[PDB]
């Protein structure tokens, strides 16, 4: 997990 | 996606594809969005809660590939970047998760229909299709939960609309969904959307039109048994649209 993550609050993202 | 079908924006000319710029200037994928006026595109607030701020986001119409340009493509500036300010998430559940992106060209210009970018209707006011009802969704999400690469080609699938009763059930999501939200998915829970397909559209005909019934929201994993995709439900968020895009 980075500043460089694509959709990080999406659906099975580290904030999801 | 998880499943489905690589497409081009052709298919799908309403698909926004919005990126972020970073300080050194690399500039990576966020979301999808909608094209849902010529100036206006419509995306999830959890995309870009954590970093709120328009001159750092790009947004592309008429764009079919991830990491590199096609013929067509249209590039715009963020004019306005509005989320809504009462977002919230549990573990799960993302409430109030729509945003809306003005855009504008460097020239000044707003989208113009091509065909390659089209706007996509929204419903009327609490109009929904009926559940059973097939929808796409579309995007640059994984292919896999599993996978660390997104594809770098647009994809889309068809998934059925979940009735409030069926979605409601203990065994997929209980009181997590809201009337404020859709359930989709694949019957046989096959194809769903995944993590970078946010902010997308879930596009159903309804009184004879394309309409953006959904935006792709949140779910448990992706392309499980018994958990949808969830959708934000636009026809619930008319006033909240007006009243954030008067001219
Ligand atoms: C690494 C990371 C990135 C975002 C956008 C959110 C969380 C929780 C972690
Ligand atoms: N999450």
């Amino acid at each position: 997990c980075s500043r460089y993550e694509v959709d990080c609050r999406g659906r099975g993202g580290p904030c999801g | 996606i998880i499943g489905g079908e690589f497409t081009t924006i052709e298919n799908q000319p309403w698909f926004a594809a919005i990126y972020r710029r970073h300080r050194g200037g690399s500039v990576t994928y966020v979301c999808g969005g909608s094209l849902i006026s010529p100036c206006w595109v419509i995306s999830a607030t959890h995309c870009f809660i954590d970093y709120p701020k328009k001159e750092d986001y790009i947004v592309y119409l008429g764009r079919s590939r991830l990491n590199s340009n096609t013929q067509g493509e249209m590039k715009f500036e963020v004019e306005n970047l509005i989320l809504h300010k009462d977002y919230s998430a549990d573990t799960l559940a993302h409430h109030n998760d729509i945003a809306l992106l003005k855009i504008r060209s460097k020239e000044g210009r707003c989208a113009q229909p091509s065909r390659t970018i089209q706007t996509i209707a929204l419903p009327s006011m609490y109009n929904d299709p009926q559940f059973g009802t097939s929808c796409e969704i579309t995007g640059f999400g994984k292919e896999q939960s599993t996978d660390y690469l997104y594809p770098e080609q647009l994809k889309m699938t068809v998934v059925k609309l979940i009735s409030h009763r069926e979605c409601q059930q203990p065994h997929y999501y209980g009181s997590e969904v809201t009337t404020k939200m859709l359930c989709a998915a694949d019957p046989q829970w096959k194809t769903d959307s995944c993590q970078g397909d946010s902010g997308g559209p879930l596009v159903c005909s309804l009184q004879g039109r394309m309409t953006l019934t959904g935006i792709v929201s949140w779910g448990r994993g992706c392309a499980l048994k018994d958990k949808p995709g969830v959708y934000t439900r636009v026809s619930h968020f008319l006033p909240w649209i007006r009243s954030h895009t008067k001219e």
